[PDB]
RNA sequence: GUCCUUUGGACAAUGGUAGGAGAGCGUUCUAAGGGCGUUGAAGCAUGAUCGUAAGGACAUGUGGAGCGCUUAGAAGUGAG
RNA sequence: ACCGAUAGUGAACAGUACCGUGAGGGAAAGGUGAAAAGCACCCCGGAAGGGGAGUGAAAUAGAACCUGAAACCGUGUGCUUACAAGUAGUCAGAGCCCGUUAAUGGGUGAUGGCGUGCCUUUUGUAGAAUGAACCGGCGAGUUACGAUUUGAUGCAAGGUU
């Protein structure tokens, strides 16, 4: 119910390896436009 | 071409042109320092010293009187409240061998 | 050449700004600003913000071109905390941080 | 007059943390700490001075036994039979000679051998 | 005698002792009284006779 | 004065052949772990692995003495509740007698991260066939 | 320490809690004598230096006006 | 031979903010520069904030303004790490990277040996007995008057106000 110990820089570090954000996609806009959420409706400078 | 020299309280292999480093000898730099006790001559033909090789001499050229890297030595006993700090160098000589004779 | 350019007491907490700023570290500009639009975070349109300063930064005061330009660094600080509190059941309270960040990137040219 | 706790603290404090470099985490920034590993490493040292030499002379004394085993004989028999032709070459240089020359070491084997 | 030279007939100032002060003084933790009881105490002892 | 050889780095490990036929397991045992070991050699640090590869083949002539063969239970457990299971020193023999030399050759050797890498330098065979014939395999006979 | 005392050749000795005895290291302030400092004081940071210990220097960077040493004296004189 | 901003008055800017029905209790908080010359103007921006340019001996002296330690949080990089069992150090020791108060040089470290923190209290504590989250400051044999016993110094059948 409490921490019995605190926890240290290393382990706090190694818990937080895998708190990311995922890359948006990064596909050319297939109609017209560039790098994007893949398979998008893609419109930010694009016609998908 | 090697020899077998006692020095100080140790033991030392040497050859013809080598640098060693023993317990201080009274001498002063630049002198040339000569080793009785030899033990071993391991040339073409070998000699074996069980007690000495009777003859058997190593020169050597004095440099470089110093003295050595310092050590803490330290102690200490839990919970009780005692503790001990002191500081060593221990001296010694620097050679270069140039003759083994026998 | 290098250009910067720097945010100063942004009420945001630095742990969540970094969080975007991996993102974008070691790309080229266009690259960066396109990433930028599509992940939706709260730091990105004053991240963004900041990047786009630094790459007028680099065409005005040094007067180079801007296709030719890749983030070399992106990093947050620490700014100053404000202090609050909560109440709470037992009539007692606890603390709140208020958390702010210093933003800085750095757009290079790879040369001198 | 008054004095202040001025600045020779940080100066005694220094030097440990100092002392403490190269230790995991916690061990090499903060003084509480880093002050009991410099201490416990201090007394490690002096107990570790008196191990190697102990150390040493257990190995110079394997491979003795590995050298002398080659030449069909045990290292007790061995040392027992150098006493008794009288050499007084060393644990240390045995073994420095039966790695470097084979054939000043087998001519030492034969003398210590038949002064059995 | 010169005022910037001068020393005192030998043998004739001592330094003071300063108790709690450290282990290797000699009279640290405790300060020269032992451990417990009524003359370990601030104040304590009792009346001479 | 440190004259004195340590630096093993650079060594030359060598292939042997001893064979299993009429021996006792841990006489066989014991010569075939200071092999394995290194501790035969003038040239020896414990640091750095020295010591060479042992081939063991007939594995199947051991030869026990006494009541070995129905005594000397093997145990193991599964660290699952009642979990311990068995198995006598005969059977293991008659079926899978590699695992019985291995495993007692590997009980005489340290625990170590070392040494449980000179363990893998051992390759035993029941009966008196082996595929190592590019190494060169030289015969060791048990200098007991 | 010991004693022939050539204080060196030896005869030695040298674990330690309550606790007794001795000798020292640093801090702030005062007197006297000599010093240093915008061509850069104190403080801060780094270094592979010195002393038997507490501790002392010097070089460099930062800092921008004060501060050492020698002999003596007096204490709000040392923190896990 | 008093204190220098946790000190010295509670109070260097207050019997105030605040707390209490009331009697009453009671803080934290000094420092740009010699002189405001306290940043005209352009660029990004809704703004804040920044980048140049300028003033200055000096703007990492820009008002959160003398210096600016530590805990704590980051960015980069030389060596090392995904078969491994641990008070994390010490002694030995390859491999790789360096170059100092140049000296039996510095950084990191495959792999081997040995090794149950500190303080307090106890016959006996790794203790599953106490205490401490970490770092910084502050925090405990003193003075006056008497008495006894040592050391020093002057005079001595006297010595001292």
């Amino acid at each position: 119910a409490v921490p019995k110990r605190r926890t240290s820089k290393t382990r706090k570090n190694k818990r937080r390896t895998h708190f990311k954000i995922s890359v948006p996609g990064m596909t050319e806009c297939p109609n017209c436009g560039e790098y994007k959420l893949s398979h998008r409706v893609c419109k930010n400078c694009g016609s998908y | 071409m090697f020899a077998i020299i006692e020095t100080g309280g140790k033991q030392i292999k040497v050859e013809e042109g080598q640098e060693i480093f023993v317990e201080k000898l009274d001498v002063n730099e630049g002198d040339t320092f000569t080793f009785d006790k030899v033990l071993f001559v391991g040339g073409d033909s070998v000699k074996v010293g069980a007690p000495t090789v009777e003859g058997a001499t190593v020169t050597a050229t004095v440099n470089k009187q110093g003295r050595g890297k310092k050590i803490t030595v330290f102690t200490y006993k839990r919970r009780k409240n005692s503790k001990r700090k002191k500081g060593h160098r221990q001296p010694y000589t620097k050679l270069t061998i140039d003759k083994i004779n026998a | 050449m290098e250009a910067k350019a720097v945010a100063r007491t942004i009420r945001i907490a630095p742990r969540k700004v970094r969080l975007v700023l991996d993102l974008i570290r070691g790309k080229n500009a266009a690259e960066a600003i396109a990433i930028l639009k599509l992940t939706n975070k709260a730091s990105s349109p004053v991240i963004e913000k900041v990047l786009m300063s630094a790459l007028a930064n680099a065409e005005h005061n040094y007067d180079m071109n801007t296709d030719e330009l890749v983030v070399k660094e992106a990093y947050a600080n620490e700014g100053p905390t404000l202090k609050r509190f909560r109440p709470r059941a037992q009539g007692r309270a606890s603390a709140i941080n208020k958390r702010t960040s210093h933003i800085t990137i750095v757009v290079s040219d790879g040369k001198e | 007059p008054r004095v202040k706790g001025g600045t020779v603290t940080r100066a005694r404090r220094k030097k440990t943390i100092k002392l403490a470099k190269g230790y995991f985490g916690s061990k090499h920034t903060l003084y509480k700490v880093a002050k009991q590993q410099v201490m416990k490493s201090g007394q490690y040292a002096f107990r570790d001075r008196r191990q190697r030499k102990r150390d040493f002379r257990k190995l110079w004394i394997t491979r003795i036994n590995a050298a002398a085993r080659q030449h069909e004989m045990s290292y007790s028999r061995l040392m027992n039979g150098l006493k008794k032709a009288g050499i007084d070459i060393n644990r240390k240089m045995l073994s420095e000679i039966a790695i470097s020359d084979e054939k000043a070491f087998a001519q030492l084997v034969t003398k210590a051998k038949d002064a059995l | 005698m010169k005022l910037h030279e001068l020393k005192p007939a030998e043998g004739s100032r001592k330094e003071r002792n300063r108790v709690g002060r450290g282990v290797a003084t000699g009279n640290g933790k405790t300060s020269g009284r032992g451990h417990k009881g009524q003359k370990a105490r601030s104040g304590g002892g009792v009346r001479p006779g | 004065m440190q004259t004195f050889m340590a630096n093993e780095s650079n060594i030359e490990r060598k292939w042997y052949v001893i064979d299993a036929e009429g021996q006792t397991l841990g006489r066989l045992s014991s010569e075939v772990a200071s092999i394995l070991r290194g501790k035969n050699k003038v040239t020896y640090t414990p640091h750095v692995d020295t010591g060479d590869y042992v081939i063991v083949i007939n594995a199947s002539k051991i030869e026990f003495t006494g009541n070995k063969e129905t005594d000397k239970v093997y145990y193991r457990h599964s660290n699952h509740p009642g979990g311990i299971k068995s198995i006598t020193a005969g059977e293991l023999r008659r079926t899978n007698p590699e695992r019985l030399i291995e495993n007692s050759i590997k009980g005489m050797l340290p625990s170590t991260r070392l040494g449980e890498k000179q363990g893998k330098k051992l390759f035993v065979y029941g009966g008196a066939e082996h595929p190592h014939a590019a190494q060169q395999p030289e015969n060791y006979e048990l200098r007991g």
